[PDB]
């Protein structure tokens, strides 16, 4: 079944690249906005921390 | 640290007792009631003050030989200025990391 998958996706990507073209778009899409979500979760965290240190070294 | 409150004290009960001594000489010496009194109570502080004194003054003089208590715990204080300027360059890689993922966002 696996080698049947992927004689169809051999047979697609010469008869239409234009499905491929937009998966990958949708691909570089997905990977950008979850790059973007993992450095606002960064962020969010780093202030956290540098709240907490400045609150913590009153001494 | 309960010896520097007492000195404190004495020397508070010093002054009030000469105090009192001159107002009862001056209530005893303006005419002739509480004089008696006052100049007994002026005298019993006045001796209350020298005998507070001279227990103070036999002391048990701790060294009286050379600088006791030498070393003021100087490792512990170095110790925590490492830590402090250990926060301080933490927080500056911070704001630093948190000024390029602002500038990324």
């Amino acid at each position: 079944t696996e080698c049947f998958f992927l004689q169809k996706r051999l047979q697609l990507s010469v008869q239409k690249p234009d499905q491929v073209i937009k998966e990958d778009v949708s691909e570089l899409r997905s990977e950008l906005q979850r790059k973007d979500a993992l450095v606002q979760k960064h962020l969010t965290k780093l202030r956290h921390w540098q709240q907490v240190l400045e609150d913590i070294n009153v001494q | 640290n309960e010896r520097l409150r007492a000195l404190e004290d004495i020397e508070r009960e010093i002054g009030a007792i000469l105090q009192n001594a001159g107002t009862a000489i001056l209530e005893l010496s303006k005419e002739k009631r509480l004089l008696d009194r006052q100049a007994a109570a002026f005298t019993t502080s006045v001796q209350h003050v020298e005998a507070e004194l001279s227990a103070q003054i036999r002391y048990l003089t701790q060294v009286a030989t050379g600088q006791p208590h030498e070393g003021s715990s100087y490792s512990s204080r170095k110790d925590c200025q490492m830590a402090l300027k250990r926060v301080d360059y933490a927080r500056l890689k911070i704001s630093d990391v948190a000024r390029t993922c602002e500038q990324m966002l």
